[PDB]
């Protein structure tokens, strides 16, 4: 699981190619920023149902990205639970 | 009247079977009961008691339980075993 530590003064030419060349990631057909804070550690139903369903399915059948926050809280970690679940 | 409040004194054991036009999931319901009562014993460790794989899933797919280590250690303890 690839990391990385860089300033945020970075110039993102470096990071895309970083990432698409050495770590071996293709270019993303799409790319899904998700945001929401999403305030309390449970989700409704319908919600975890369509990221696991809706988005996490999307983005394997077009090859996405979903661009999210790497911690295990938020909305990070129901994105990450659909993907586990997706998988 | 005074049988009815003292059972009414330990209602955390009794629960109910929600009729839900016949909803005919037993286990589910079961493990409900036994985790109310409750209030170490845990629905992962009795799931894999039996071999209901579907129960522990949908438990722990809900993210309002959080998991320590020994916890999830524990149960697969014993699924090992």
């Amino acid at each position: 699981s690839n990391f990385l530590r860089l300033s945020d003064r970075t110039d993102p030419a470096a990071v895309y190619s970083l990432v698409t060349r050495t770590w071996g990631f293709r270019a993303p057909n799409l790319v899904v920023s998700v945001l929401g804070g999403s305030g309390g550690p449970v989700l409704q139903t319908w919600l975890q149902d369509l990221l696991r369903r809706g988005l996490v399915r999307a983005a394997q059948s077009t090859g996405a990205w979903i661009v999210t926050g790497g911690l295990h809280t938020g909305i990070g970690r129901h994105v990450g639970v659909a993907v586990r679940d997706h998988q | 009247q005074a049988q009815v409040e003292r059972i009414m004194t330990r209602k955390e054991l009794l629960t109910v079977y929600s009729s839900e036009d016949g909803s005919e999931e037993f286990e589910t319901i079961v493990l409900k009961a036994l985790v109310k009562a409750c209030g170490y014993l845990d629905a992962l460790r009795l799931a894999v008691a039996w071999n209901r794989v579907d129960i522990a899933q949908s438990e722990l797919f809900r993210g309002d339980i959080q998991w320590r280590s020994f916890h999830l250690e524990a149960s697969l303890m014993d699924a090992l075993l």
